[PDB]
RNA sequence: CCCAUACCCGGCCGUCGCUGGCAGUCGGCAGAGCGAGAAAGAGAGGGACGCUACGCCGCGACGAGUAGGAGGGC
RNA sequence: CCGUCGGGCCCGGGGGGCCACGCGUCCAGCGCACGGGGUCGGCGGCGAUGUCGGCUACCCACCCGACCCGUCUU
RNA sequence: GGGUGUUACAGCCCCGCCCCGGCAGCAGCAGCUCGCCGAAUCCCGGGGCCGAGGGAGCGAGACCCGUGCGCCGCGCUCUC
């Protein structure tokens, strides 16, 4: 009985609480709270009534089996991992795609999906890139930002929305939400001079241009 | 208290400590 | 048993020396406390520059 | 003295050595000191029942230094990262051998 | 619409003087000529692109004659910009002095 | 800053050592244990694998070699 | 008499941290994890007449290494 | 340029009292004027190589037969 209180002591550094166990003892007020002290189923038949044993014995046994592995602890499935993100990449940043068929295209970053990929979109009206997932590792974070704190991106779209289903035809759902968020960033990118022209141009390396030497 | 044999009667107040 | 470095790995050290937790609980509160007393002087030094 | 390079170990140098490179000679077997019961199982008759007890008996040379020090397997350090000045000559003449009194700590931080 | 890889030269194998360790290659990335500016390229994926006689399948394309040997820049080498690289297959010696690409996509920026 | 077959960490092979462990596969005649710093008793009034024991398994350390010696060769 | 961020669980008396919590009398459950050696309850491509795989074994090329064995002999 | 000399229209050095004259600061982000360190030390990040081993048991217990996140170790919450 009771609504649980949040963890009383705050984390100081990973694995080290801020309060010692004696201060933790008085903080929980524990000093005043000392505590002292299926398989069988019967069915009727038209005979008598039979008792079925659910989950009956296996009717086959392989010639050989493998033994069970030992127990590890720090190994979680991918859905439970912690999702990092570069400090340079912040919502409103302009990125540069490197791997996918949109090489070099300068796109605008919106949000990071739970799966870990970035929900990026260059304005499809400019660089021909729709709402598209992208891995943060294969992008360059340009130091030019726009303020998209006033855009209401739909929450119905997620990593499951962009998952490859199974010839590919664009759904009407893909089109409608496309113009929905594009109609809110295009008025913002046009506020910055020559920005829409910067998004149409692709990134490329020319003679004497050295990535380690240049900042972006 | 930490002695295994001659600490048995010593670490018995601890049984009543959490109670 | 794969020997894990007690210096790197925190909880391996506490398995050998449980006092290392409070050793390291301090030298965090202490350093942070010494760090704010450091900036409180630099904030009071500027209050001596214009004054 | 042409074959060794000794000095006076710092407290921190004793800590890192025992913790990172500390292996016990249990039943004539080089066994890694992974938990205190390995020490108490052998050094219990000298009230040495933890790593701190062993480090204290080593650092402040105690009444049972011999048994405690002979419990440790010889430390197998790596080659000194950063190189050596000269292995063949004495420390005072620009080499590495001999007694480098308190500078042994800098050498331990690189070998450990 | 343009180049998206850095230019590098397969200088040689990691070697002493009378022994060579072909499992590691020494690269000379164009532009960088000191250690303190190689750290941008550490971990970057590098490829040795070449073309052979028979046609090979191509990811996202129809069979052409070009093949690759993928690798990655492991650590800085020497003191003047060279860098070590390890490939999934030891580079062939006929590549000494030829162009290998240093991509950017394992990027840390 | 460069690299040896040296040193450190890890994998695998073998040898040596522990003269190590395993007959306990003790099942409705059932009760699932001996990793435990501390001379000695969990004492009475339907259930994978395994153990050619000349087998199987676990820890450590170690490995140059002519003349020569010995062992093992499914 | 003076000095010591002294030693005495910092002798005793008149804001921050403690691996400190019962009485009297005599002198237990739920989870999280830097925790006894890696997992994903994460994905993407190309595949029927020219592609895929094939350490090894056929040929060839290149880099590094590399003097011809037996023997008597320091 | 040369000579003279004692502060003159620049300075440098030494000595006494000035609370070690007073004040920041401190082996200094004037990121380099000169050290040795860390029980008087911690936090965060990046690159590289590797993942060997595979029946560790937990809990209802003889009033019950289930369950394969289980040892040690750290501290979460609930029965205020």
């Amino acid at each position: 009985k009771g609504k649980p209180h949040c963890s009383r002591n705050p984390v100081l550094v990973r694995g080290i609480g801020r309060y010692s166990r004696s201060a933790m003892y008085s903080r929980k007020a524990l000093y005043k709270r000392k505590y002292a002290a299926l398989a069988t189923v019967t069915k009727p038949v038209g005979g008598g009534t039979r008792v079925v044993k659910l989950r009956k014995m296996p009717r086959y046994y392989p010639t050989e089996d493998v033994p069970r592995k030992l127990l590890s602890h720090g190994k979680k499935p991918f859905s439970q991992h912690v999702r990092k993100l570069r400090a340079s990449i912040t919502p409103g940043t302009i990125l540069i795609i490197l791997t996918g068929r949109h090489r070099g295209k300068r796109v605008v970053f919106l949000k990071q999906l739970s799966s870990g990929l970035l929900l990026v979109t260059g304005p499809l009206s400019l660089n021909r890139v729709p709402l598209r997932r992208t891995h943060q590792k294969f992008v360059i974070a340009t130091s030019t930002k726009i303020d998209i704190s006033g855009v209401k991106i739909p929450k119905h779209l997620t990593d499951a929305y962009f998952k490859k289903k199974k010839k590919y035809e664009i759904t009407e759902q893909r089109k409608v939400d496309q113009k929905a968020v594009d109609s809110q960033i295009l008025p913002k990118i046009k506020a910055v001079p020559q920005l829409q022209g910067y998004l149409r141009s692709v990134f490329a390396l020319t003679n004497g241009v050295y990535p380690h030497k240049l900042v972006f | 208290i930490a002695h295994p044999k001659l600490g048995r009667r010593a670490r018995a107040r601890i049984a009543r400590g959490l109670r | 048993v794969l020997k894990k470095n007690p210096l790197k790995n925190l909880r391996i050290m506490l398995k050998l020396n449980p006092y290392a937790k409070t050793m390291r609980r301090n030298t965090i509160l202490r350093q942070a406390r010494n760090h704010k007393l450091r900036v409180e002087r630099a904030a009071a030094a500027l209050a001596a520059k214009s004054d | 003295e042409p074959y060794i390079a000794w000095g006076y170990p710092n407290l921190k140098s004793v800590n890192e050595l025992i913790y990172k490179r500390g292996y016990g000679k249990i039943n004539k077997k080089r066994i890694a000191l992974t938990d205190n019961t390995l020490i108490a199982r052998s050094l219990g008759k000298y009230n040495i029942i933890c790593m701190e007890d062993l480090i204290h008996e080593i650092y402040t040379v105690g009444k049972h230094f011999k048994e405690a020090n002979n419990f440790l397997w010889p430390f197998k350090l790596s080659s000194p990262r950063g190189g050596m000045k000269k292995k063949t000559t004495h420390f005072v003449e620009g080499g590495d051998a001999g007694n480098r009194e308190d500078q042994i700590n800098r050498l331990i931080r690189r070998m450990n | 619409s343009g180049r998206l890889w850095c230019k590098a030269i397969f200088a040689g194998y990691k070697r002493g003087l009378r022994n060579q360790r072909e499992h590691t290659a020494l690269l000379k990335i164009e532009g960088v000529y000191a250690r303190d500016e190689t750290e941008f390229y550490l971990g970057k994926r590098c490829a040795y692109v070449y073309k052979a006689k028979n046609n090979t399948v191509t990811p996202g394309g129809k069979p052409n004659k070009t093949r690759v040997i993928w690798g990655k820049v492991t650590r800085a080498h020497g003191n003047s910009g060279m860098v070590r690289a390890k490939f999934r297959s030891n580079l062939p010696a006929k590549a000494i002095g030829h162009r290998i690409r240093v991509m950017l996509y394992p990027s840390r920026i």
